[PDB]
RNA sequence: ACACGGGUUCAAUAGGUCAGACCUGGAAGCUCAGUAAUGGGUGUAGGGAACUGGUGCUAACCGGCCGAAAACUU
RNA sequence: GGGUGGGGGAGUGAGAAUGCAGGCAUGAGUAGCGACAAGGCAAGUGAGAACCUUGCCCGCCGAAAGACCAAGGGUUCCUGG
RNA sequence: GGGAUGAGCUGUGGGUAGGGGUGAAAGGCCAAUCAAACUCCGUGAUAGCUGGUUCUCCCCGAAAUGCAUUUAGGUGCAGC
RNA sequence: GAAAAGUACCCCGGGAGGGGAGUGAAAGAGUACCUGAAACCGUGUGCCUACAAUCCGUCAGAGCCUCCUUUUCCUCUCCG
């Protein structure tokens, strides 16, 4: 009962991987202002 | 509970003056040698020379 | 021996027989042991009474030593070179004298030795 | 009138008010004997002290040419040195701060017949 | 804690030893009865904490510090 | 890098907004120092050791305080310093 | 202390996303917060209420009263 | 600091750090470094304080201590 999170990054890519950003309209759109304020991306 | 105000200056000043370590000491101690000086409780140590400086 | 009052040694006093008969057993194997002076203390008349039993010399005296010291060899050495060596003195077997203190935790030390 | 000799140490890994502790017990003593205290203190925080008073006792004999056995501390500070900080958690989130002080000791000795 | 009380080798305050008080209740070994479990003798035993009284056997250190040197009237 | 004087122009005068950023204080050398398994001794290393090392005792879990995989961590392993 | 072969517990991989989801329903749970989650944008939002507004000198010097108010803890005209 | 000229060497010290020499116009320019404020800690020192209650001051105000002019005077006086 008493946990909080459990990492798992072959979850976290089918999630929030920039891979999923792609597959939508809206996930280029996000990326490409991460690319303005200059990150590292997902 | 906590400290509702400062204390002034002077007490602290006080209370940490209040705050000191004792004074032990005892000359004409004879050793092997240079006659080093020690204290009367681990006097009997230097005269079977269980001491090192 | 004599009850001590207050707190017994490390833990309880099955922990402070143990420590007794384990600095007891090095004490008769050395001749001179270097440790805190409560326990040195406390050493003395528990030793003393020991070397008294070996004084006198004993299978019942093996019996009753042996039920603290489960190691023989030291009650061999007891038994067969302290005792007798000490037989020409009554009681008053150790020695204890003041050693300077230890970096750490300012433990007034002190070493107990046999007279001899 | 007193040509005074003058030691000291920077950096030092000691709290202020404990070197203050220590000190306070060599003013207006000989060296000899001030080193002797220092050597039999139970406060285990007097070493550094001593070699910085041994630094004295050389600097005073061989630098300035005077015989050790009259050497007096005319006086000792306890300077407050730069304190750093490093953070600790406790409970409920709560960062607090504990600090790291360290002062600045020097002393002035000299040859008082 | 500190303080207080007594003593500090012309000494018995502490520890030990020995002998007692007191508590426990009959140690091991040996021997005897019994196939065994166990019971008797050696033995009011053996062991032992404070208490009592002797015994200078070890430790109280062949030693440090602080502590008066006084203005006149009546 | 600034004074005297006539003029122009202001992010212009801090004593408080349970204000903000930095630094430093009182509380205070107090509390706390992290399971009710337990350490001890000798020798040695070392300027320095109750906490490291080597020996010997003691104590503790032992369907877990043992030994292996995944996930995860991503050099934390070893040697030397 | 209760259940502990059952409406069971658990890991792995997957889906449901905001005036919407889920819910053996309590209006709790949805990244420590839920009678409508989080970040950003419009945003320098708004507030008849609170709180703060930085140096000085010289002269002069109020009211808490009326009228009206989706108004009486505000504002407007008048009075000073 | 214009420049690294980065304190060789020697002495305490386990080292760090420091000192004496020395460079530099300067070390009051030592990597923690222009000027180095305040709060703050601390050493030394003149004065007050252990029979006394008041936002912790002001005004009266004694007697000590630092400094200083005139002056009897020290005439040692062409010195102070």
């Amino acid at each position: 009962g008493k946990r909080t999170f459990q990492p798992n990054n072959r979850r976290r890519a089918r999630v929030h991987g920039f891979r999923l950003r792609m597959r939508t309209r809206a996930g280029r759109s996000i990326v490409s202002s991460r690319r303005r304020k200059g990150r590292r991306t997902l | 509970a906590v400290p509702k105000r400062r204390k002034s200056r002077s007490n602290t000043r006080s209370r940490r003056s209040q705050w000191k370590a004792a004074k032990t000491e005892l000359v004409g101690v004879t050793v092997a040698g240079h006659a080093h000086k020690v204290p009367r409780r681990l006097l009997k140590a230097a005269r079977l020379g269980l001491i090192d400086f | 021996p004599k009850p001590t009052k207050g707190p017994r040694l490390g833990g309880s006093s099955s922990h402070q027989k143990a420590i007794l008969a384990n600095l007891a057993t090095s004490l008769f194997e050395h001749g001179r042991i270097t440790t805190t002076e409560p326990k040195a203390r406390a050493l003395r008349p528990y030793a003393e009474k020991l070397i008294t039993h070996a004084k006198k010399g004993a299978l019942h005296n093996r019996r009753e030593v042996l039920k603290k010291l489960r190691d023989k060899d030291v009650v061999h050495t007891l038994f067969a070179e302290i005792g007798p060596f000490f037989a020409d003195r009554d009681g008053g077997y150790t020695r204890i004298i003041k050693i300077e203190a230890r970096k750490g935790d300012n433990a007034p030390m002190a070493v107990i030795e046999l007279v001899r | 009138e007193y040509p005074s000799a003058v030691a000291k140490a920077r950096f030092v890994r000691v709290s202020p008010r404990k070197a203050r502790r220590v000190i306070d017990l060599v003013r207006g003593r000989s060296v000899s004997d001030a080193l002797d205290i220092l050597r039999w203190a139970p406060q285990a925080a007097s070493g550094p002290v001593a070699k910085v008073i041994a630094s004295a006792a050389a600097n005073a004999q061989n630098n300035g040419g005077l015989d050790p056995a009259t050497l007096v501390v005319a006086t000792v500070y306890a300077d407050q040195g730069p304190t750093a900080k490093r953070i600790r958690p406790r409970a409920q989130g709560r960062a607090f701060r504990i600090r790291r002080r360290t002062s600045h000791i020097t002393v002035v000795v000299e040859s008082r017949p």
